[PDB]
């Protein structure tokens, strides 16, 4: 059979909270901000 | 588009150190260098001769290159 309904909420909880992660690790239009060399 | 941050350890202080080892090193290597290239073209190598009669020379008189018989 398949998950559980517990495994269910926990995977989707999960997911939805590594989703989030990894929008957040995505780079802002002045990121690197270089120092004048 | 679609730039990720790359997870790195702390680089800065290798590259400090790196930086620091070769100013410490450079500091005092380019005078020598200079001074050796100075020594070598201005003062110059002895020149092999036979000893004069009766003249006895000193013990650094037996060496060619000036640093080392200073």
């Amino acid at each position: 059979s398949g998950y559980t309904p517990d495994e269910k909420l926990r995977l989707q909880q999960l997911r939805e909270l590594r989703r989030r992660w990894l929008k957040d690790q995505e780079l802002s239009p002045r990121e690197p901000v270089l120092p004048p060399r | 588009g679609k730039r990720l941050f790359i997870i790195k350890p702390s680089g800065f202080y290798d590259k400090r150190f790196l930086k620091l080892l070769r100013f410490y090193i450079l500091l005092t290597g380019i005078p020598v260098v200079i001074g050796i290239t100075l020594i070598n073209v201005f003062i110059g190598e002895a020149e092999l001769a036979e000893i004069p009669e009766g003249y006895v020379p000193e013990h650094w008189e037996y060496f060619k290159h000036p640093i080392s018989r200073w």
